[PDB]
């Protein structure tokens, strides 16, 4: 109280409260997980359908930053879409000024610095969305970076963001992502998403998958339905 | 007295800037501690590498950021602000090299960084970067140099220094240590840094949790010690 | 009148720009600094105490040169002193470029004070929490001025700023004579700092610099050592 | 309250910040000027008379603006410097544009316009400096001009600004003979007024500056009285006071 | 006077120091000297513990955040 009204005021104990509040906004959203294969990165988010009138794909949280980069936002969807636009702009500028695809580490660092710049001023508020970036290229392998409203971003072997972050993390540790390929790990991602779902507080959800790896020739695209359905079947095979 | 701590540009009745002090207190939020020691011909920095999760990529959690080949840094404090400050430092070093030819000395480098921090703390436009910057680098005619320089914009040269949650105890240990004149050798410098951090932390210092970077007169290039050299230094330290 | 002690662009009902006095109080809580003008030169002396032996004493110098014949000593906040010395150097170089003559000390002080005043006229910019003490040797006569965050500048013959400045001022007007010379001025600065100094005054703990006709130069630790040994 | 910023109007229609700035002027040292038939002068009091303070400029309170203008200063030192620098700038700009000296009132009007703009636009505090002006011009000759922090000026024959202004002005109005004052009589009156305007007795010469404006052979020489003539005036006033008490 | 003290301690060594410390500081110095002597199971107060107590009490700056000075 008193020190939490603006993003530029330090608390007496020394913590920017607005950033923590924006974090709490992210924690209020649904779970989005990304698992790095031995040979790629797979994205899966739990997209709740708020009303049945929607169009089985409206306001999707899976965004294509570039040909090889994918984003799996979780949080305030307007801020997430704006951040996806900023990431696309950064990737396009990097490609235009340097001639080659932006490395995932550099893109994550730049988008994080853009995010962190919004926790520095009183006239702007920190972003209310947390997003994870994934890409694959034979030159530098598979990378997966998660960026939260603070602007901090390090690579992850496997990360979750949203309400059931903790449960998704407990389940994802018992997976040996170091050696598995991006084929069965998609079924695993579907199974974890189905485990992390309340189903009595959240009425329904539409599972959407995404990946980038060797089997997608280094590009990021929507997971094909002809194997997304089998991932869903494996998820149903698990009782929860 | 307590009403003057909401804007950085407002002076306390006793003549203090409370927002700057709060930013200083924000440095300890990371829960990490970094210590830097200057030898006769080398400068060694070590810092905690906390990975409280098996799924983190330990390669990307490193707090040692290389400003240039002959200038290195360790950043303690809030992560995002520290990363912004290192990007600014790299830009400043590159601009100095482009504008004057010769590489920027370490003191001048984060003296410019501290000038940026000070202009931040004077004009109330952005919050000061809650991150302490510790610089190293071999400089000609002056030997090794390590300068710690802070959000307030205060920069100084140190024979040894440290910043983080466990700052005062580590500085007291170094005071007890840097009073006995002895050959400050590479081995001895790394050993004394590791002893400082271990004793202040009261931790056995498994090699996976400490990350070390050193610049030497013989090799004036910032080099980050990998697992093998860190373990060798620890075992040489124990015996 | 606690309601008017926040903004810099408002007048108190009594008519006091409260933030200026607050910055002055911040200045007076700074490190001691004393400067004396002798018949042949000017002496600037500040104490430079680190919290530990862990600090390189020679890395940061409280006494800095502006031109070949202008010095700077401060009492207050060092980070503000750095921007102040940078601005003073730029103003001196601009004057030199325009007029092809080393900038007069009075003119340098006036321009520096105008820079200091520039931060005391708008909300959102903090007054410089540091007061400068400026030496100089112009037209064959020594100069000594003090510039405040208020923007006011005067022509102190001899003064002490910072912590325990009252004691330093009381020592002055007692051991200060208008017809002294450079060595006596150095000695007077040494004793003036001494009674405002806690602990032993080492060659690293006190930084001095004379500002005579030969120009301003920061005395090396050897000269401070021999001067202190003569005093001690 | 209605004094949060200068742009706020009180319900009665009073700029409280402006009134605060004017009431603050009394904190400044005493400054006064007397208009005589053959010239005009200014008198100032040095509040800071510390023996450790060197006097190098000899014009800390009275500033020369143009070859035929001068001004006394009372108020905030930084604002004082800013206003005098702007005064010199306006004077030289008018000289460059018209190639004739400023008719005094124009320069005063320029300062008053700047000050009014400062008290009108938001984000700027009023200039807490009230300054007297002296000068000679081809249209009306010797003039004494007064400036307030609000930018309201006015022609005057003799005023006082600073400490104990009201008493000095009242005694000026009591014992000023219109159209019968010479520069010597004006100096004597200024010394008499400054004697008991300030609480300090004996009227030390080191604590008082006087500058006089004269019209000699069309040159308009601005003279600041040195310590010798000031001390001579002090002794003259002392002997006059001794003669006055002889009747007692 | 009431303390046991020792022959080797010379209070004039501590008095002549330029540090400006109040009478409360003197009392604190002496009490810390007694505590240091008692901690080492010694009933006599010597130069070393008195010096260490002096140094401890003299240290009053604490943080000061390094830029106010």
């Amino acid at each position: 109280t008193g020190y939490d009204l603006s993003a530029s005021t330090f608390s007496p104990d020394g913590r920017v409260f607005q950033v923590e509040y924006a974090m709490k906004a992210v924690e209020n959203s649904s779970t989005a997980i990304g698992i790095r294969c031995k040979d790629g990165v797979v994205f899966g988010v739990e997209k709740l359908v708020l009303s049945k009138l929607y169009e089985e794909g409206s306001n999707k949280r899976l965004f294509n930053v570039d040909r090889h980069v994918g984003m799996a936002v979780a949080g305030l969807l307007a801020d997430a879409r704006s951040l996806a636009d900023i990431a696309r702009e950064e990737a396009s500028n990097f490609r235009s000024n340097f001639g080659y695809n932006i490395p995932l580490k550099h893109l994550a660092d730049r988008v994080a610095m853009y995010v962190h710049a919004y926790t520095l001023y009183s006239a702007v508020r920190p972003f209310g969305c947390s997003f994870m970036l994934g890409s694959y290229s034979v030159n530098d392998g598979a990378q997966l970076y998660m960026i939260d409203p603070s602007g901090v971003s390090y690579g992850y072997w496997g990360c979750a963001i949203g309400k059931a972050r903790q449960a998704a993390k407990t389940e994802i540790e018992k997976l040996q992502m170091k050696e598995m390929t991006c084929r069965d790990i998609v079924k695993e991602v579907a199974k974890i998403i189905y485990i992390v779902h309340d189903e009595v507080k959240d009425k329904a959800f539409e599972l959407e998958l995404s990946w980038v790896g060797e089997l997608t020739n280094g590009r990021h695209e929507i997971v094909p339905k002809d194997i997304r359905e089998e991932a869903e079947k494996y998820a149903k095979e698990s009782l929860k | 007295s307590a009403g003057f701590d909401r804007h950085i540009t407002i002076f306390s009745p006793e003549g203090r800037l409370y927002q700057v002090e709060y930013a200083f207190k924000a440095i300890n939020q990371g829960g990490l501690t970094s210590v830097a020691v200057r030898g006769k011909d080398c400068a060694v920095i070590v810092t905690q590498k906390k990975v409280p999760d098996k799924l983190l990529d330990s390669s990307t959690v490193t707090h040692l950021f290389k400003i240039t080949e002959n200038i290195g840094c360790v950043m303690t404090g809030m992560t995002a602000d520290s990363r912004s400050q290192v990007q600014r430092a790299r830009y400043e070093a590159a601009n100095w090299k482009y504008k004057y030819g010769y590489e920027i000395p370490v003191d001048m480098l984060c003296k410019r960084i501290a000038d940026i921090s000070q202009v931040y703390t004077q004009n109330a436009e952005m919050r000061p970067l809650g991150c302490c910057m510790i610089l190293i680098g071999i400089d000609e005619e002056q030997g090794p140099q390590v300068y710690k320089c802070d959000p307030a914009g205060y920069y100084c040269g140190f024979k040894a220094t440290a910043a983080g949650v466990k700052q005062t105890e580590s500085t007291s240990f170094l005071e007890k240590k840097v009073k006995k004149k002895f050959d400050w050798t590479f081995e001895q410098t790394v050993e004394t840094a590791i002893t400082c951090l271990s004793t202040v932390l009261s931790i056995d210092f498994k090699p996976s949790e400490i990350e070390v970077g050193v610049v030497t007169v013989e090799n004036p290039k910032f080099r980050i010690l990998t697992e093998a050299e860190i373990d060798a230094h620890l075992v040489a330290l124990a015996e | 009148e606690r309601g008017y002690s926040f903004s810099l662009t408002t007048f108190s009902p009594s008519g006091k720009l409260v933030q200026i006095e607050y910055a002055l109080a911040a200045v007076a809580g700074g490190a001691p600094s004393v400067g004396i003008k002798a018949a042949n030169g000017v002496v600037l002396a500040t104490e430079k105490k680190q919290k530990s032996i862990l600090y390189d004493e020679r890395s940061v110098h409280k006494v800095e040169p502006i031109t070949k014949h202008i010095g700077l000593v401060y009492s207050g906040m060092g980070p503000d002193y750095r921007v102040l010395v940078h601005r003073a150097r730029k103003l001196a170089q601009q004057y030199y470029l325009v007029y092809q003559e080393p900038i007069p000390t009075a003119q340098l002080v006036q321009r520096v004070a105008s820079v200091m005043q520039e931060y005391t006229q708008s909300g959102g910019v903090r007054p410089f929490g540091v007061s400068l003490l400026i030496c100089g040797w112009n037209e064959g006569r020594p100069y000594l001025f003090q510039s405040d965050p208020s923007g006011a500048y005067f022509a102190w013959k001899a003064t002490a700023m910072g912590k325990n400045y009252v004691n330093g001022k009381t020592f002055l007007e007692k051991r200060y004579n208008e017809d002294l010379e450079l060595e006596d001025a150095i000695h007077t600065a040494i004793l003036t700092l001494k009674e405002s100094f806690e602990g032993q005054m080492t060659e690293d703990n006190i930084e001095v610099g004379i500002c005579n006709e030969a120009g301003f130069r920061r005395l090396t630790p050897t000269e401070v050592k021999d001067y202190l040994a003569a005093i001690a | 309250r209605y004094d949060s910023r200068t742009t706020i109007f009180s319900p009665e229609g009073r700029l409280y910040q402006v009134e605060y700035a004017m009431e603050a002027i009394g904190h400044a040292g005493t400054c006064l000027g007397i208009l005589a038939n053959d010239g005009v002068l200014l008198a100032a009091e040095r509040r800071n008379i510390h023996k450790l303070l060197d006097e190098v400029f000899f014009s800390e309170k009275i500033y020369k603006l143009n070859e035929d203008m001068a001004c006394s200063v009372a108020g905030i030192t930084s604002d004082a410097n800013v206003l005098t620098n702007e005064l010199r700038l306006i004077a030289q700009r008018y000289l460059l544009q018209y190639q004739e000296p400023i008719p005094c009132e124009q320069l005063v009007t320029a300062l008053c316009d700047i000050k009014q703009a400062y008290t009108q636009f938001g984000g700027k505090r009023p200039f807490g400096v009230s300054l007297l002006y002296i000068g000679w011009d081809k249209h009306y000759g010797f003039q004494l001009y007064q400036s307030d922090p609000s930018g309201n000026y006015g022609g005057w024959k003799a005023t006082c600004i600073g400490n104990n202004s009201a008493a000095a002005v009242s005694m000026l109005k009591q014992d000023y003979k219109e159209g019968e004052m010479t520069l010597k009589s004006a100096l004597a009156l200024a010394i008499k007024v400054l004697n008991k305007t300030m609480d300090v007795s004996k009227l030390s010469a080191e604590k008082v500056e006087i500058a006089t404006l004269t019209r000699e052979n069309g040159k308009t020489v601005i003279r600041v009285l040195k310590q010798k003539e000031v001390e001579q005036l002090i002794k003259k006033h002392e002997e006059e006071e001794a003669k006055a008490e002889r009747e007692k | 006077s009431k303390m046991n003290l020792s022959e080797e301690v010379d209070l004039e060594d501590y008095v002549a120091r330029p540090d400006k410390i109040s009478g409360a500081d003197i009392n604190s110095i002496c009490q810390e000297s007694g505590m240091l002597a008692v901690r080492e199971n010694r009933y006599i107060v010597l130069a070393k513990d008195f010096e260490k107590a002096y140094k401890t009490v003299i240290k009053k700056d604490e943080q000061e955040h390094e830029f106010y000075k």
